[PDB]
């Protein structure tokens, strides 16, 4: 992972997509209940 | 034929844009020096060591010099210096009452309006004609400068090895005389250089060029608000 | 002793000068221009920006087609303008870059500079091949040439540091006539519009008319508390105003043979470089070391109007022949028409 | 100084015998000329941009 | 979806590399029952004593993963793992994994306005400090050339990150779909980033070789300044998309996790650091000349300290001394807000430090007001 | 016209006194920065004292700090010199020397032997 300065903008951009917004997850929220290990 | 006429206008106009960019940047690299002195401060010799006016050609490391040395010209100056406020420096040779006379000028030069931003090299000449006078004592230096008598030699001074200390206060207060009129006034425009010099002394046109290159870097440093 | 015989005779001359001039004096010029109407605001706007001069302009002069102008700086070069389409016309490199003043020949022929060289330089315009080259270096002058104006293509007059102006004749290259007088380093001249007699200006803080035939003084007027750096003739021939580093501009009257009216205000404190009339004579143009021009009323010393747009020292303005457009150089090295 | 004091002085006597108007006079010439001139001034009064060359 | 690819394949890589280390560890001894060594569907797990709560960091497979965050496993006295009461069955804790909890996200909203509001602070100030660089020409020099330049990089940088932020991040229907439009997006921005960090590099090399070496100079050529500026950055990135493109093509290339990165983001940190020696450089050049005048000990300080404050927006050098986000929870919180601050707010120190509080630009301008 | 004129001045034994004045006219006197300023027997001009327009900044040569005091009246439109245990050096014919432009900080050429703005001076022997 990109840990420099000038990455980070992208880590603020790459983590802002991954969280709901407006149209919903990019990938299926894990799941870490009692049915998953 | 309108279109015809103002054709060869610009065409015209064209060679002459052309040819005034090959000038430019002869004009911009040639730094030009303004050499003031006495008639007996001994200028005329470190000409020597390289009409209205007299022009002298140097270059010191691929660097271009143009020196010019006042000729057929009255005492009278006010008018004509104003055409050196743009020099790279003025060139200020004194020989070490002749000797309050060039510090008289030295003042009018430093507060002219038009020379406020110029900087001086001021070249303390007849080092070896002042230090024969000290020695022998005959006339003292306190009879036309009556504050030499509580003068002493500053710490900072570097004096040679082979040198009394009579005349090295002797030449370090005539340095003073002239330090306390460039520091007087300028609020950091333009600096003083002085430097002990003789007239046969070889490290003179390299003393003008280690001055220029810091005037020139402080001139930078001014563009960028840096000093 | 028998100096003080000579110069106390001396001194009675100028108290019977001073009387006869004082007995002259029966009303002042602004008591009798208290009833006409003013010039009101004068707002010239700046139309053409001359660019190229590579360091500071010290002089300029326009043509008589009221088109063409040459422009003199301190780089070394002399450059003539067509200032209706801002292109250049002659670029003409300089032996000796302290060039401080020049000048525009009557008949478009020729050109003339000089400087700290003391020598006065003519330049041929109309050479066959196309190229300006010296065609007569004048020398014999021992300072610095402040200005010069050509009489014809044979004839021209010129002012120098050395205190005096000399009359040359081009073809030969020798001073016709020399004009000694003043005790300063005479900076401006001005031809009178027959071409009979020329005022010049020095720094003895003096302005004397001289007889170009005779080659003597005819009168000398004094006034000013400082050197004298422009002087220019009103359009009648029949007065002239002057600038000076007291920062005031003053107008003398020939025939009455004293001053007539006084250009100053508070606020400038800085020298005058440069004066002009307008074509009528009503308005009196005045650069000034603050950067600026001032447009005065002559006849009621009132200012009228600034031409403000120089960054630097205004060395040189002039009127054109016509009176359409004012030009004006500064040491910013740019030349502005004004209208 | 004395030769030249000489001069001073004649030069001194040449300005002295000149004929002078009365200065009202001399104002008059200067404010008529002015007047009969004032038209042909293209400063004192600006032109329309047809008649003037630089616009 | 290729970031679930991704994921499945460090579970896989770790899956093997576990059951590998379970066979390389010989038996514990101890006097009390043991929990025996167990890989779990993540995370591999060691030979735990009785009674003891094994702390882990979180795995990197999802997004929604922090692995600052620690997986914890706890061992019962008799020497069983423990069970989740609901199932009873063998369970992990992975509930402080996740990265996007109501306390992280409140922490990146403030970060992500303080973006829009630095950029668009930004371009009020260099739109308005490049008008007047362009309209007052008699201010035209060699130095203010590069400042134009400079000016239109702060300037197309932060109009593009805006655009980033506003019509992309949000929009998560796009980036699901990966379209080639938003991978044109994203090539233009690193250009115009990398460009950035470069003409800062030609500023830092013009102050050098004015200031310390070659001091008359007066015969610099712009050419190499701007193929240095705006050419260069075209091959890190022109490299990068070609790999990315190829090798890790995540949705948008948006993803921070691929050492692909470093293809542009490490010629720009070895740009920046060569600007930090050129600042000591200027700065030691600088106090020779304030001893060679003599000037007091505490004017000296203030003036250097100055000096340097001023070149540190122009040539990045905050980028140099702080490099790399700590990993403690305090501070990298405090080096978000620092560096962020003072990252979107570079192109508006620039144009106030340069342009609105230089004296040859507020003469130039006051001038004309009074005209 | 610029007037300056110098009175005082004649035979004095040495040690004695001497006030020399200066009425200027056809100027504006406070604008001015004044000076003083001698010829001796045989040599050339060189400068003694100067003046501020207010009187606040004074200075003197080396020869004579001590012994001779300069001050201006700007209502009355005068200068003097206060000369004071006189010497057979000081022997030379004093002049009285105006700066040559207003408002200056520099004033240039009020040595030079055809400056414009300087009277016509006053003789000054100190002698038995
Ligand atoms: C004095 C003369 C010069 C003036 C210059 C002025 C420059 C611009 C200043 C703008 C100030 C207002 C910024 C408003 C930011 C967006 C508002 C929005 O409601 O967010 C408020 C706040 C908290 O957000 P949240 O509730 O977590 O959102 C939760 C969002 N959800 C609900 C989606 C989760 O935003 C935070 O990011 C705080 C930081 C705001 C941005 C920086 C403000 C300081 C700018 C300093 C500029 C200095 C200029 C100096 C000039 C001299
Ligand atoms: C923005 C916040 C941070 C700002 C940081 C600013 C740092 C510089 C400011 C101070 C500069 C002057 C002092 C420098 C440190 C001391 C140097 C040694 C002592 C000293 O003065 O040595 C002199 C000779 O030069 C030497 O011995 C070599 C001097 C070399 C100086 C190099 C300076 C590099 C600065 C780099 C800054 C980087 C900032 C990064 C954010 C001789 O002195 P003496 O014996 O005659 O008298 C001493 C009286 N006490
Ligand atoms: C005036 C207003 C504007 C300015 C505001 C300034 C505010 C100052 C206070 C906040 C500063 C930012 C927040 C703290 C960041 C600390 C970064 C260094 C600490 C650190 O973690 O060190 C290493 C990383 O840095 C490294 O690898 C070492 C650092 C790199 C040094 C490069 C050369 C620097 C030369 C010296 C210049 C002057 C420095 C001081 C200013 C180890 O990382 P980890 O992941 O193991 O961390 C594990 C947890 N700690
Ligand atoms: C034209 C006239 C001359 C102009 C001269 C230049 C002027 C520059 C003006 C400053 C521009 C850059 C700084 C932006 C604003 C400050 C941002 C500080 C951090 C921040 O986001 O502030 C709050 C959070 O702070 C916190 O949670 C605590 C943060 C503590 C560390 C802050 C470190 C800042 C370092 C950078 C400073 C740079 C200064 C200039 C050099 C806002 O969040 P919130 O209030 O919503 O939080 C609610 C939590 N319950
Ligand atoms: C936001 C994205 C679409 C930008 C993509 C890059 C190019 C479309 C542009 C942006 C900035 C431009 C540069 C901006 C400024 C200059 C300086 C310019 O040279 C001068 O200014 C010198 C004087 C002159 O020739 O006018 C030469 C072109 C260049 C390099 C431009 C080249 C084309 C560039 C790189
Ligand atoms: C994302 C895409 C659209 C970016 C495209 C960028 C190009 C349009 C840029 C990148 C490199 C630039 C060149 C970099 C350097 C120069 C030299 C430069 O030379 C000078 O101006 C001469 C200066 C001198 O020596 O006095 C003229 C522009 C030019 C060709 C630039 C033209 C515009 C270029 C090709
Ligand atoms: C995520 O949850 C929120 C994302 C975003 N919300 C917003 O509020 C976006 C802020 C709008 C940005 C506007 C900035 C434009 C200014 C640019 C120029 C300003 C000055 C320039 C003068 C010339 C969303 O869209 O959902
Ligand atoms: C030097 C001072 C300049 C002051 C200029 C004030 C206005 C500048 C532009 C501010 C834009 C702020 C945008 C906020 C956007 C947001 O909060 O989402
Ligand atoms: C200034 C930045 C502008 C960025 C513009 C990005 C979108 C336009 C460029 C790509 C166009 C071609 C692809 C469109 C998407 C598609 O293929 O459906
Ligand atoms: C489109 C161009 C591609 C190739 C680019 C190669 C890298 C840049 C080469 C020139 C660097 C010049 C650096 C500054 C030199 C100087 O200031 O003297
Ligand atoms: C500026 C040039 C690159 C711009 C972005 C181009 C994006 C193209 C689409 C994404 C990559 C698709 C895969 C390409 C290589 C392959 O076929 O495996
Ligand atoms: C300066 C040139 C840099 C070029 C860098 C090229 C890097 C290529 C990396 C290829 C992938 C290597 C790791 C395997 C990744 C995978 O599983 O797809
Ligand atoms: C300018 C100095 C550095 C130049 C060379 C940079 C080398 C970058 C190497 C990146 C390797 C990436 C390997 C595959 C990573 C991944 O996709 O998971
Ligand atoms: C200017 C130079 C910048 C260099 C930046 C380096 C950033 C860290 C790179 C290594 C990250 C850790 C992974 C290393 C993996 C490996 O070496 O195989
Ligand atoms: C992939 C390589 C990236 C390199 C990025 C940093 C380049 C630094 C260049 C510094 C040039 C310094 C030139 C000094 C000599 C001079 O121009 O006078
Ligand atoms: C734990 O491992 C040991 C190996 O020494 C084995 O004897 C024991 O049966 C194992 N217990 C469980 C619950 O797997
Ligand atoms: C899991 O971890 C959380 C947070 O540390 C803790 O509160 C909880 O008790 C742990 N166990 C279970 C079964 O959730």
């Amino acid at each position: 992972k990109c840990n420099t300065a000038t990455c980070a903008t992208q880590r603020l951009a790459n983590f802002l997509v991954h969280s709901s917004k407006n149209f919903g997850p990019i990938l299926p929220p894990t799941n870490v209940g009692s049915n998953t290990y | 034929d309108q279109r015809n006429e103002e054709k060869a206008q610009r065409e015209a106009n064209k060679k002459i844009e052309k040819q005034l960019q090959k000038d430019k940047q002869v004009y911009r690299a040639t730094h030009r020096l303004l050499l003031l002195g006495a008639g007996e401060s001994g200028k005329n010799t470190i000409v020597k060591q390289m009409s209205g006016i007299f022009e002298t050609k140097f270059q010191v490391d691929k660097v271009n010099f143009h020196m010019f040395d006042v000729g057929a010209q009255r005492d009278e100056r006010r008018k004509w210096i104003q055409c050196f406020n743009d020099v790279t420096a003025i060139i200020f040779v004194v020989a070490s009452n002749r000797l309050q006379a060039a510090l008289k000028l030295f003042d009018s030069i430093w507060n002219n309006k038009w020379l406020r931003d110029t900087s001086v090299i001021l070249f303390l000449n007849k080092q070896d004609l002042l230090a024969e006078k000290v020695l022998a004592g005959k006339s003292k230096i306190e009879d036309y400068f009556p504050e030499f008598a509580r003068y002493t030699t500053p710490e900072d001074a570097t004096p040679e090895p082979g040198e009394d200390p009579r005349v090295t206060r002797a030449k370090y207060f005539i340095r003073d005389e002239f330090l306390r009129i460039s520091t007087a006034s300028g609020d950091g425009r333009h600096y003083c250089y002085p430097h002990f010099t003789c007239a046969v002394d070889t490290e003179n046109i390299r003393r003008v060029f280690n001055d220029c290159r810091d005037i020139i870097q402080r001139m930078h440093l001014r563009q960028y608000e840096l000093l | 002793s028998e100096l003080d015989q000579l110069r106390q005779e001396a001194e009675q001359l100028k108290n019977q000068i001073r009387d006869a001039r004082k007995a002259c004096a029966d009303a002042t010029l602004s008591q009798i221009t208290n009833n006409i109407d003013p010039v009101g605001r004068i707002q010239m706007r700046t139309r053409r920006t001359l660019r190229g001069h590579l360091a500071k302009i010290y002089a300029m002069h326009w043509g008589t087609d009221s088109r063409l102008l040459v422009s003199a700086s301190q780089d070394g070069k002399l450059i003539i303008w067509d200032s209706y389409t801002t292109n250049k016309v002659h670029a003409i490199p300089l032996r000796s870059s302290w060039v401080m003043t020049c000048a525009y020949a009557p008949s478009g022929n020729y050109v003339a500079c000089g400087g700290l060289d003391n020598i006065c330089s003519i330049y041929n315009l109309k050479t066959r091949e196309g190229n300006v080259r010296v065609s007569r270096e004048l020398a014999g002058h021992t300072g610095y040439l402040s200005c010069c104006r050509f009489l014809d293509d044979n004839q021209i007059v010129t002012s120098s540091g050395d205190t005096t102006c000399a009359l040359w004749d081009i073809e030969t290259g020798q001073q016709t006539t020399t004009f000694t007088g003043h005790t300063g380093d005479v900076m401006s001249l001005s031809l009178a519009p027959d071409t009979r007699l020329f005022v010049s200006g020095a720094c003895d803080a003096s302005a004397k008319l001289w007889d170009v035939r005779e080659g003597m003084c005819r009168q000398t007027f004094t006034g000013h508390e400082s050197d004298i750096n422009a002087i220019c003739f009103f359009p009648n021939g029949n007065a002239f105003a002057t600038g000076s580093d007291d920062a005031t501009c003053r107008l003398f009257d020939l025939r009455a043979d004293q001053e007539l009216m006084t250009y100053s205000h508070d606020n400038i404190i800085c020298g005058i470089t440069s004066v002009s009339f307008s074509k009528s004579g009503r308005l009196l143009l005045a650069g000034y070391d603050d950067f600026n021009c001032n447009v005065w009323d002559a006849l009621k010393a009132d200012r009228a109007g600034v031409l403000a747009g120089h960054d630097n020292r205004v060395s040189c303005l002039g009127v054109t022949d016509d009176g359409m457009a004012v030009a004006t150089g500064s040491w910013d090295s740019f030349l502005k028409i004004w209208n | 100084s004395i030769a030249q004091a000489r001069k001073l002085v004649e030069q001194l006597k040449m300005e002295a015998n000149i004929d002078r108007i009365k200065v009202s006079k001399a104002a008059a010439d200067l404010m008529a000329y002015c007047e009969a001139h004032a038209k042909e001034d293209p400063l004192l009064t600006p032109v329309p941009a047809s008649e003037n060359p630089f616009r | 979806p290729f970031l679930y690819v991704v994921g499945r394949k460090k579970m896989m890589d770790a899956q093997y590399k576990c059951y590998d280390r379970m066979q390389q560890l010989p038996a514990y001894q101890g006097e009390g029952p043991y929990c025996n060594r167990t890989w779990d569907g993540w995370l591999c797990w060691d030979d735990t004593p009785a009674g003891v709560l094994s702390y882990q960091f979180c795995p990197d497979y999802f997004p929604d993963f922090d692995p600052s965050e620690k997986v914890t496993k706890y061992c019962d006295e008799k020497g069983v793992w423990f069970k989740h009461p609901e199932n009873n069955r063998t369970w992990s804790n992975y509930t402080m994994c996740n990265a996007f909890t109501p306390e992280k996200l409140k922490n990146a909203y403030v970060l992500y306005y303080l973006a829009i509001v630095g950029h668009s602070l930004s371009i009020f100030t260099l739109v308005i400090s490049l008008g007047i660089f362009v309209f007052f020409r008699s201010l035209g020099c060699q130095r203010v050339t590069l400042h134009k330049n400079m000016f239109l990089t702060y300037i197309l940088n932060s109009m593009i990150i805006i655009i980033h932020l506003v019509e992309v991040v949000p929009n998560g229907e796009l980036v699901r779909r990966d379209p080639v439009s938003c991978k044109i997006l994203h090539f233009f921005h690193q250009y115009m980033m990398a460009c950035n960090y470069f003409w800062m590099l030609c500023e830092g090399i013009y102050l050098h070789t004015l200031i310390v070496v070659a001091v008359f100079t007066e015969k610099q050529r712009l050419r190499w300044y701007y193929l240095l500026g705006w050419g260069f950055p075209l091959v890190p990135t022109t490299i990068h998309a070609i790999t990315r493109a190829v090798y890790f093509n995540d949705n948008c290339w948006l993803s921070v996790e691929t050492h692909l990165l470093y293809i542009i983001h490490g010629p720009v940190m070895a740009a920046l650091v060569v600007n930090f020696f050129f600042l000591l450089n200027i700065v030691r050049v600088l106090v020779t000349k304030m001893r060679e005048t003599h000037e007091a000990e505490s004017h000296m300080y203030l003036k250097a300290v100055k000096a340097t404050m001023i070149l540190v927006p122009l040539l990045g050098i905050q980028f140099v001394v702080f490099p790399w986000r700590p990993s403690n929870k305090m501070l990298g919180k405090i080096y978000d807000y620092v560096m962020h601050s003072l990252i979107h707010f570079q192109g508006f120190f620039v144009a106030t430090i340069y342009c609105f509080c230089n004296n040859e630009v507020q003469t130039t301008v006051k001038r004309q007001w009074a005209q | 016209q610029v007037q300056l004129q110098e009175s005082g001045g004649g035979l004095v034994q040495p040690g004695g006194s001497l006030r020399l004045s200066c009425a200027a006219s056809g100027f504006t006197f406070s604008n001015y920065k004044m000076n003083w300023v001698r010829q001796a027997p045989g040599k050339g001009l060189e400068w003694v004292s100067d003046i501020s327009q207010s009187g606040a900044s004074i200075s003197y040569t080396g020869s004579v700090k001590g012994r001779f005091t300069i001050s201006r009246d700007n209502a009355k439109n005068t200068l003097y010199l206060q000369m004071n245990s006189l010497k057979p050096e000081d022997t030379a014919v004093y002049y009285c020397a105006r700066c040559p432009a207003p408002f200056t900080r520099d004033c240039f050429d009020v040595t030079s032997t055809t400056y414009a703005y300087r009277g016509q001076g006053t003789q000054v022997t100190v002698s038995s």
